[PDB]
């Protein structure tokens, strides 16, 4: 658990970039964006 | 060559390239009225010059994270690689830590890095690598090796974060190479003996009297005004005076003649300047030019010796005393000397 | 211990409390079935 979690915030990409960066601000929108993108087929395969 | 012992007094400078310029900006601390630590422009001092006095730390101990550990569970030495040390401030004697609060907002993650009064926790320590594969750890530091910073509280890199206005060193995880560059190396320091970067004034052999401006009951435009006087001013503050030399390392060393040195008021913070259309006045740090701000100390009134001296990396000859050492001050572009006046005419000599 | 406080403080720091609240709040519906591949 402690060398993982050190790799993980010393390689901080590994994070999603919605809910790690300076863009995205978390979880809650990432979960939310998400969602309207699983009920829009429009950003899918079709 | 020169090994980092403790003891000693550095100065924490990085390199930042943004918009396609370079820059050397150092660390910087207010220490007194706030806490949070800020950046200072070591490069650019042609015309404004840095705030050296608050741009230096000094290590206190260098010990291994196993003794680290078991001191908070619980000596000229040599600074190693993957060591901790303890940086105190030189000027508000507070320790450099890393804080809990956020500021900039661009880092949801990232933490700030301040002073602190007590050295417990594992906040006010920092362990040092190196930036490069030739040294490993272990290894003794020297002058100019890139270090990197770490954390031992939040285990994050000493950042240069990156803003608008916000250009405010963090504690993230992207590391940033620090250069330490030695101002006093705790050596013997010759008691009696004029040091760079002192804070110090001048008095006359027999007449008793001190180089001072004006009081705050006059406006600051007569404050720019300059003088001497006598009297209670011997002990004041507006009588001081700071010799701010031009170099950023080992400006602590011992000052010898002929060098180049700004003259600071420390009570008005700006500089002794000249134009020449005029006499000598005091002028703000934004405007600062070192050829008009530039003076030295001569030992006599010739002109046998201007440009002999050029550059000591070291602490230096003790040479100029503070008691038995008779210096002339002389412009470094005009070269004049000291004269006193007798500005107030016979209706008020027995006045001001 | 010390070390797992500070690995705690870590995760606390990286993932705040009140976004966590907030995912876990979002009340999906219950429904002829449906398609499961969603939240």
């Amino acid at each position: 658990a402690n060398v993982v979690v050190r790799l993980l915030i010393r390689r901080p990409e590994c994070f999603g970039p919605a809910l790690r960066g300076e863009g995205g601000n978390g979880l809650l929108a990432a979960m939310e964006e998400a969602i309207k993108i699983a009920e829009d087929p429009s950003r899918d395969g079709p | 060559i020169q090994f980092l012992r403790t003891d000693d007094e550095v100065v924490l400078q990085c390199t930042a390239t943004i918009h396609k310029e370079q820059q050397k900006l150092c660390l910087a601390a207010e220490g007194f009225g706030n806490r949070l630590c800020f950046l200072e422009s070591t490069s650019n001092s042609k015309n404004v010059p840095p705030d050296l006095s608050i741009c230096t730390f000094v290590l206190e101990q260098s010990l291994s994270v196993r003794a680290l550990q078991e001191m908070l569970a619980n000596g000229h030495r040599t600074l190693l690689y993957g060591h901790a040390i303890l940086l105190r401030h030189s000027y508000s004697g507070m320790y450099l830590c890393c804080l809990s609060t956020s500021r900039s907002s661009t880092d949801k993650l990232a933490f700030d890095v301040g002073l602190q009064e007590d050295t417990t926790g594992e906040a006010c320590w920092w362990t040092i690598h190196p930036a490069s594969k030739q040294r490993s750890e272990g290894e003794k530091v020297r002058v100019g090796d890139d270090l990197i910073l770490v954390s031992v509280s939040s285990e994050r890199y000493l950042h240069l974060s990156y803003g608008n206005s916000s250009w405010h060193v963090d504690a993230a995880f992207q590391q940033t190479l620090w250069s330490v560059a030695p101002i006093s190396s705790g050596s013997e320091a010759a008691q009696g003996y004029l040091i760079g970067g002192d804070v110090l004034r001048l008095l006359h052999g027999h007449m008793d009297e001190c180089l001072t401006v004006p009081s705050g009951e006059h406006g600051e435009e007569q404050r720019r005004t300059v003088h001497y006087e006598g009297g209670a001013v011997s002990v004041h503050a507006r009588s001081l005076w700071r010799l701010e030399t031009l170099r950023v390392a080992w400006s602590g060393s011992h000052i010898r003649w002929g060098q180049p040195f700004r003259l600071r008021h420390v009570t008005t913070g700006k500089y002794l300047s000249l134009m020449e259309d005029k006499n000598l006045l005091l002028m703000d740090k934004e405007k600062a030019d070192v050829k008009s701000t530039a003076f030295a100390f001569r030992s006599s009134k010739e002109k046998l010796d201007v440009g002999v001296r050029k550059e000591v990396d070291g602490m230096g000859t003790s040479e100029i005393k503070y008691g038995d050492s008779i210096c002339y001050i002389q412009h470094v572009d005009t070269g004049l000397w000291l004269t006193y006046q007798a500005v107030d005419v016979k209706s008020a000599r027995m006045g001001s | 211990k010390g070390e797992a406080i500070r690995i705690r403080s870590i995760l606390r720091s990286l993932i705040p409390l009140g976004d966590l609240v907030g995912v876990i709040s979002i009340a999906f519906q219950m429904p002829e079935p449906d398609m499961s591949a969603g939240f």
